[PDB]
């Protein structure tokens, strides 16, 4: 009974959040969950199915553990729009979230709200601190549409070694979240020289000129995406395309239309 | 007799399994799926470029696949034909995804149907080792297998079992089987598959800047003209010759060697209606020029494949959580969402129920790969010739779960092998000084248009009305919609709810026999619901 004890939901959610923690290096993920913490509940990958680990999940929080949340929590005309078990997500967070030793929301969804809060938000979804803020829940924001594995992971590690880490005004690791893309972005240059791209088709688009006319939202963006890339190779801006401000709070009617500044 | 399993693990979303049994058999099946978010509600009034942005969000695990949907349809409605390297980018990116989806399902999801792990502390280490170099072409070693074992007596003696915690195989299982040579095998591949998939995702970033999510499409083509340096390219190939070698060496051999223990399995899970639109073009506005083909099997029929019609689609809502009972083809769909509780007015889901020409059918791999077999696609012949060979069986048992699985197994397969041909194209048109990847388009008036995926989970498809450079409805119907929707107001039962009839049951408490079926279809509810 070694290692630390995590709790893992998931609600309205896509599953693109679970997927980038198996994108994890160093540690990689069979290390994060043979090593590292134990994962005693994950819907995604659990062997049982059904009441046996409704069952897990009801000894797991009776520990000493962290919870982990995925995905909004549907709360419009009661939040019967997501069930597990049958149970409303609510009832679920409700239940788990405020007997961890620390919450951690991961992804836009469970920060903010997400994409199904987008308007007009028919479940009425919320994310988890506006949800169970009440009940004492004050989470960790890992926010990003995913986010990157290392600004996940690394606050698991932070949490088990060092304790709360600093958070910026919307609940965000300071030391991931501290700057915005654009701060970090090799067109910066270019930015600042007027030297833009008015058409993904034209020579300053195959030249790498700033995609700032072309809609790019990294000026108002914060994460740490140009000098950590993903999956160790590359980034939206490096692949020609503009950023859509996917780590700040309702970025999906705030920031859109996306082709335009 | 009710069974129920409430939450079904090991898939993505949220699904419950009602069952009815009698003298040990499921006697008849309801597929309820529990989350709704309405994305086509949100899309509703919006600018049709945002639309593949929120699309892609439909889905975390067929990732980049709604986004690919999303511009194929608005490239129609507005015309565009997009340059050759668009093509073949997006071509790349899907055979990457294919790649990675297929691998993770195998191993991470569907294998612990089938594989004891807590079996594999009793196996011969030496003895596995001699089975695994019989089974595949690389070598392994005694003692990496050794290391395996340590590893999950360390998990065991622990008393942390994790995601291992109240399996169905702890303390025997009448319906698991395998001999624990083969469990050790299976466990050590399910260990390094977490590190393939690593790689498989890596090449899909290099053409798609990210993953999960990628960000490299506009309607008119790709952005991404980094990736068209050599380095870039060079860097692909690399890491997708090491996932198409895991591919061909160590998952391929281990679904055989698995299949061959639960060869009943095919008796099991048959099904009769199959479709797909065929993917990988090289003419965006022609379905024949896929490199995988479009075709309809009717009633398990391989003598004739009809063309696949697309006006032949409507959805139902009778047993869904949505208003009234009309069917309508997608440039009508409605989405009205309105629960009624569990079985409420009897509906019970929150699904639509796609019927092709008023039948229920199947998508995804088996019927990708039936398809392409009636059609003499000779990739897809030599794959199924093999399976069937070393399995000692004829066609016939590929309708079924066990010919499902094998059928994921090809269709990963078949797209790895074609990769490197569509990156070839690429790489000879950049040294010849072609580089484009985008071509410029207008708005018509007002138009409609539709784009079709073969996704890894079958048959996608996107549908939008826009009118002033505005969406006016825009639907889908997802491959698992299809799948695992419920009944129609015909009260026909879906693949999935048809597959589970004849399902023999050893434990009522621990149905793994439900799991196999269900995980056979590798069912997504966030698709299917969207
Ligand atoms: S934050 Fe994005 S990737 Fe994560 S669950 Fe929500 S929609 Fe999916
Ligand atoms: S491409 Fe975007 S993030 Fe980079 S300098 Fe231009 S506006 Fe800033
Ligand atoms: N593959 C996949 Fe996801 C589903 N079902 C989609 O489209
Ligand atoms: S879209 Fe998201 S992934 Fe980074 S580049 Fe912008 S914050
Ligand atoms: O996963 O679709
Ligand atoms: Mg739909
Ligand atoms: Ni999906
Ligand atoms: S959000
Ligand atoms: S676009």
């Amino acid at each position: 009974k070694k290692r630390p004890s995590v709790v893992y939901l998931h609600n309205a959610e896509c599953t693109g959040c679970s997927e980038s923690v198996l994108r994890t290096v160093d540690p990689y993920v069979d290390e994060l969950i043979l090593d590292v913490i134990s994962m005693d509940y994950h819907e995604t990958l659990m062997a049982g199915a059904g009441h046996a680990v409704e069952e897990a999940l009801h000894e797991a929080i009776k520990g000493d553990f962290v919870c982990v949340i995925e995905g909004g929590i549907p709360m419009g005309d009661g939040g019967y729009w997501g069930k597990v078990g049958g149970r409303n997500m609510y009832d679920i967070c409700a239940e788990v979230a405020p007997k961890a030793k620390a919450v951690i929301a991961i992804g836009t969804c469970a920060t903010y709200g997400g994409v199904q809060a987008a308007k007009p938000n028919p479940t009425g979804t919320v994310g988890v601190n506006e949800a169970l803020g009440k009940l004492g829940v004050k989470a960790i924001n890992i926010a990003g549409c995913p986010p990157n594995p290392m600004n996940f992971v690394g606050t698991v590690v932070h949490l088990l070694t060092k304790g709360m880490p600093e958070l910026d005004k919307q609940g965000r690791p300071v030391m991931f979240f501290g700057e915005t893309v654009h701060d970090n972005c090799p067109r910066l240059k270019h930015f600042e020289a007027g030297e833009f791209a008015t058409s993904f088709g034209s020579p300053e688009a195959k030249k790498g000129y700033c995609l700032y006319e072309l809609g790019c939202k990294g000026p108002d963006t914060y994460n740490n995406c140009p000098k950590q890339l993903f999956n160790q190779v590359n980034w939206p801006v490096q692949a020609g395309h503009p950023c859509i401000a996917c780590s700040e709070p309702n970025f999906w009617d705030l920031y859109s239309p996306f082709y335009s500044a | 007799n009710k069974i129920v399993v409430d939450p079904i693990t090991r898939i993505e979303g949220h699904l419950r399994i009602e069952v009815e049994v009698e003298g040990g058999k499921i006697k008849n099946a309801w597929s309820m799926s529990t989350l709704f978010r309405g994305l086509e509600m949100i899309l509703k009034g919006r600018d049709p470029r945002d639309a593949q942005h929120f699309t892609q969000r439909a889905c975390g695990v067929c990732t980049y696949v709604h986004a690919l949907a999303s511009v194929r349809a608005v490239d129609n409605c507005v015309g565009v034909k997009i340059p050759e390297n668009a093509t073949l980018m997006r071509n790349l990116t899907m055979g990457a995804q294919y790649m990675h989806d297929h691998l993770v399902h195998f191993y991470h999801l569907h294998a612990l149907d089938w594989v004891n792990v807590a079996n594999a502390l009793n196996a011969d280490p030496a003895k596995a080792a001699r089975l695994a170099n019989d089974l595949s072409p690389r070598k392994t070693t005694t003692e990496s297998l050794k290391a395996v074992q340590a590893k999950v007596k360390a998990l065991v003696e622990s008393g942390q079992l994790g995601i291992f915690t109240n399996a169905y195989f702890l303390g025997g299982h009448p319906a698991y089987v395998l001999p624990a040579e083969v469990d050790l095998i299976a466990t050590a591949h399910y260990l390094e598959a977490l590190r393939v998939q690593v790689k498989a995702a890596r090449a899909m970033a290099i053409f798609g800047a990210k993953n999960p999510h990628t960000q490299f499409t506009v309607v008119g083509g790709c952005t991404n003209y980094d990736s068209l340096r050599p380095e870039r390219i060079a860097e692909f190939r690399k890491l997708y010759k090491e996932v198409r070698e895991f591919i061909e060496q160590v998952y391929i051999t281990d679904l055989l060697a698995v299949a061959g223990f639960y060869k009943n399995w095919a008796g099991i899970g048959k099904t009769s209606n199959f479709l797909t639109c065929g993917e990988f073009p090289t003419d965006e506005y022609d379905l024949n020029s896929r490199y995988t083909p479009q075709g309809v099997i009717w009633g398990n029929d391989l003598s004739k494949v009809d063309d696949f019609n697309p006006d032949l689609i409507e959805e139902h809502v009778k047993y869904s959580w949505y208003e009234g009972a009309d069917a309508h083809h997608p440039y009508k769909g409605v989405t009205k969402p309105k629960w009624t509780e569990f079985h409420g007015e009897d509906r019970y889901s929150w699904m639509k129920a796609p019927r092709y020409k008023g039948e229920a059918f199947e998508v995804g791999p088996l019927a990708s790969v039936l398809v392409a077999y009636a059609k003499k696609h000779e990739p897809t012949v030599k794959a199924v010739d093999l399976v069937l060979k070393t399995l000692g069986v004829g066609p016939e048992a590929l309708f079924s779960t066990l010919g499902r699985t094998a059928a994921r197994g090809i269709q990963c397969l078949t797209a790895a092998q074609e990769v490197e041909v569509w990156l070839d194209k690429l790489e000879a048109n950049v040294k010849a000084g072609k580089d484009d990847l985008y071509t410029d388009w207008q708005y018509p008036t007002e138009s409609q248009g539709v784009g079709f995926v073969n996704a890894p989970r079958g048959m996608l498809s996107h549908w939008i009305v826009q009118r002033g450079g505005k969406i006016e409805n825009f639907q889908l119907v997802v491959p698992s919609t299809w799948n695992l929707g419920p009944r129609c107001a015909e009260g026909k039962l879906s693949a999935v709810e048809q597959a589970l009839i004849g399902t023999p049951i050893a434990d009522p408490k621990r149905p793994v026999e439900i799991l196999r079926t269900v995980h056979s279809y590798d069912p997504c509810i966030a698709c299917g619901v969207h």
